[PDB]
């Protein structure tokens, strides 16, 4: 993003993210203990990896909810919403804001920023909830919308890995004739992109490089390699150096994708019961 | 545009409607070889109001110098560096609704000696 | 831009001198529309145009000028 | 620390002061909306766009969302305080008719427009105002509420948007798609006003404004960009004989004459581009653009 | 990097998801604007 902005919000490497999530978990734990509602280290407090697993399963459910939206939705808007949701829990804890409220809100704010100009009946129709309960959730949605931007540091733009894909394919139709009619390449690349989106890839790698790696994985799976295209990018600065960095990033991406798996529902329900009990616990804020 | 000294420009309608107030307008009729769009009187017309603005914005300001009511109306071209600072560029004199450029005391004499000899 | 006092015809003239032989003849009496000066000044017209063209007429066709004046 | 109450705004309220932190002067915005519905739409689209777009667009000729907070229902946006605005300045009775100063204002506006076009985000609504002048006088663009991105994917492009006095001819037709054309024609009308001193084309309502634009530039030629009537909504306008740019603004230096002719060109395709306009030789000429040290200031 | 005018194979291909269309072309937005935005954005970044 030569447009800066996300230049500040591009966390560089796996450990920093791990550390930040861990620290927010500690932060909530401590505020609560200090308030002194409870003695330290009671059963209710959760663990960060468990919180992350619950978040991922619920986020896959949120992606299904985005897909079943009655009005047609651009892939950009879905992506914007997921990114916003991941970045939100890098600053706070699952318990402080229940994941359901956060998911719905990320979605409405996202639609407003991306100019989908959603109709109010269409949004209410998509939700499978009682109008009164949907209105109760909508009241919370308002307050949590402002809360989201506050903890989002007001950095709203999100780079979506699509645009680059269309662009690289046009470069494909022009600079290299070695490969041909790369559309099988197109669908496989989409399959790799959804799997890439579920990972912390959005946060770590550059999105253009993410699209290029999806194209490369599709090519390797089907029978073509782009050494020559990589060679046209070598027709550039860094002389030999660019290629080693590209290969290392591609290998790390492949490793995360192979290791990432959907959390089992049996484990997820245990976690759900625990968190539900947790928010049912006494927080209460201030007078 | 070959020689500004050797050009004369006129217009009959403006001739009967000519007065000390309208001399600048006659020079300003446009399509007049002596005057130019670059002059600030033109900028003032393009904007609004003509008052002490020639002393505020200082630059090319054609101003009437001496006037005889019936015909004689002399105009001077000034270039101002600042208020109370005037630099005279040239003089264009209008006789009988006919505009000429005032000849230099020396260019006229050079041409004159050349023809006689 | 800056047109001069009008010049003499240059379009013709060269033909009229010719060699003193084979000259262009007098142009024919164009009995229609011409453009002297700036006005059309076309032929076939009256002397006092009726006031009916351009204004109301408050006087009947008897028009005994001395009485109506 | 709120220290001044400049006044309310179209969808906002403004106060001028020093914040909880440093003593530096800044303008503070407070969010304004109709929250009566128990089903409010949360924040407004204009607000959402304006905040992120200003934050992203950082340029010596673009204002920027600096600090931003929102502990209460209130959402606070921090923008630097500016001196006034070109619009009221030239609106007032001639205090200082200043020729080359108009050229300097045009240069700052064009540099801001070039940066915004490069960043790939159209300024949907430059209006005569909505342009602000600071104490130094560097003019940076400001209102960003109606802006949107412009890209390859087909999407519902918003329609009938710019203020009627300054309206792009393609938008006046009823066109479903658009390009840098809107912003270029509008800078063009603002220059028109600086030279003419009063607004160029007056439209009480859509049709009258289209008729007046056509009267000012004549009927567009069939060669221009035929399909001008083939866009979705077109009505043959009067068959005006047409007037040269020389007719509407009577005169100035012809280089200015050329920039104008160029921003105006009818085919949206030919409407001159930002880089193209800076590269115009008119900017690199004997008249010098004002540094802004001598830029005119009223009261 | 990428040039503003295409006059290349990309312009010759002139093909997008819907390629280009005539009536809206009055609207301007010749696909040209289109591929330029697309490529520029994609190329943005690639190396943090």
């Amino acid at each position: 993003h030569n447009s800066s902005q996300k230049r500040h919000w591009t966390f560089s490497s796996e450990e920093q993210l791990a550390r930040l999530r861990a620290d927010a978990n500690r932060k909530f734990r401590c505020k609560a203990v200090a308030n002194g509602k409870v003695l330290p280290n009671d059963p209710v407090f959760l663990e960060p990896h468990e919180e992350m697993t619950l978040c991922k399963y619920y986020e896959k459910r949120l992606l299904e909810f985005c897909s079943v939206f009655k009005p047609a939705m651009p892939r950009s808007v879905v992506g914007t919403a997921c990114m916003y949701f991941k970045r939100f829990y890098l600053n706070n804890s699952v318990m402080e804001y229940h994941p359901r409220i956060i998911m719905l809100t990320c979605a409405f704010l996202a639609c407003k920023v991306d100019e989908f100009n959603v109709s109010s009946p269409q949004f209410v129709g998509n939700l499978r909830e009682s109008p009164l309960g949907q209105e109760k959730a909508l009241e919370q949605i308002l307050e949590y919308e402002l809360l989201l931007i506050q903890q989002l540091n007001f950095h709203l733009i999100v780079h979506n890995p699509y645009r680059p894909f269309e662009g690289f394919l046009i470069d494909l139709k022009t600079r290299y004739p070695i490969l041909e009619n790369p559309e099988i390449l197109r669908k496989t690349a989409d399959d790799f992109l959804n799997r890439i989106a579920l990972t912390d890839a959005y946060l770590l790698y550059t999105p253009s490089q993410i699209a290029l790696t999806a194209i490369l994985s599709s090519a390797s799976r089907a029978g073509i390699t782009m050494e020559s295209y990589l060679s046209e990018s070598l027709m550039l600065k860094e002389n030999r150096t660019c290629l080693s960095q590209l290969l290392d990033i591609m290998k790390s991406m492949r490793n995360l994708v192979k290791k990432y798996e959907p959390p089992r529902s049996e484990e997820v329900a245990v976690l759900k019961q625990k968190l539900e009990r947790c928010h049912s616990a006494e927080l209460a804020l201030n007078v | 545009r070959d020689n500004l000294l050797g050009i004369s420009w006129v217009d009959s309608s403006w001739i009967p409607i000519l007065n000390s107030g309208s001399v600048l307008d006659y020079f300003s009729e446009r399509s007049n070889p002596f005057y130019d769009r670059t002059c600030n009187n033109e900028v003032v017309k393009m904007q609004r109001l003509t008052l002490e603005h020639l002393n505020q914005m200082v630059g090319i300001e054609y101003i009437l110098l001496h006037a005889q009511e019936p015909i004689l109306f002399i105009i001077r071209k000034q270039q101002r560096q600042s208020p109370a600072q005037v630099i005279p560029l040239a003089d264009y004199y209008i006789i009988a609704g006919v505009i000429y450029q005032a000849p230099d005391l020396g260019s006229v004499i050079n041409s004159r000696v050349l023809t006689a000899v | 831009l800056l047109p001069p006092p009008m010049q003499y015809i240059k379009e013709y003239t060269d033909e009229n001198i010719q060699e003193g032989l084979a000259p262009k003849p007098p142009p024919p009496i164009k009995d229609s529309y011409m453009m002297f000066g700036n006005q059309f000044q076309c032929d076939d017209l009256i002397i006092r145009p009726l006031e009916s063209q351009g204004i109301e007429r408050l006087h009947p066709m008897q028009f005994d000028h001395k009485k109506e004046l | 620390e709120k220290l001044d109450f400049l006044g309310e705004g179209q969808f906002a309220t403004v106060y001028k002061a020093r914040d909880k932190n440093t003593n530096q002067i800044v303008a503070i915005k407070k969010i304004k909306l109709g929250h009566r519905s128990e089903a409010k739409d949360g924040i407004n689209r204009t607000a959402l766009r304006e905040i992120k777009l200003l934050q992203e667009l950082s340029h010596p000729n673009i204002i920027g969302l600096l600090d931003a907070f929102g502990h209460k229902s209130n959402i606070s946006l921090v923008f630097d305080f500016m001196e006034t605005d070109l619009e009221v300045i030239i609106k007032d009775n001639s205090l200082v008719l200043t020729p080359s100063h108009i050229k300097a204002y045009m240069l700052m506006t064009l540099q801001g427009l070039e940066y915004l076009h490069q960043h790939w985000i159209l300024h949907r609504d430059l209006k005569p105002n909505n342009l602000l002048l600071d104490e130094n006088g560097v003019l940076k663009l400001a209102d960003f509420g109606l802006a949107k991105s412009f890209g390859s994917p087909n999407r519902a492009y918003t329609h009938q948007v710019v203020t009627r006095w300054y309206r792009a001819p393609e938008l006046l037709f009823g066109a479903r798609m658009y390009g840098v054309g809107v912003d270029m024609w509008a800078v063009g009308c603002i220059l028109a006003e600086l030279l003419l001193r009063v607004p160029f084309l007056p439209g009480d309502s859509d049709l009258d404004q289209l008729t007046r634009i056509f009267e000012t530039l004549g009927t567009p030629t069939e060669e221009q960009w035929p399909d001008m009537c083939s866009l979705p909504d077109y009505v043959t306008f009067k068959s005006f004989p047409g007037i040269p740019l020389h007719h509407i603004f009577s005169a100035a230096g012809d280089d200015l004459l050329d920039l104008i002719q160029g921003l105006f060109l009818f085919n949206p395709c030919a409407r001159i581009t930002a880089t193209q306009a800076l590269k115009m030789k008119y900017f690199s000429n004997r008249p010098g653009p004002t540094p802004g040290c001598q830029l005119p200031r009223p009261n | 990097h990428v040039p503003e005018l295409e006059m290349l194979g990309r312009l010759g291909y002139l093909n997008h998801v819907r390629a280009a269309s005539p009536q809206d072309l009055a609207g301007g937005y010749t696909s040209s604007l289109a591929c330029h935005r697309a490529l520029q954005d994609a190329f943005s970044g690639l190396f943090w």
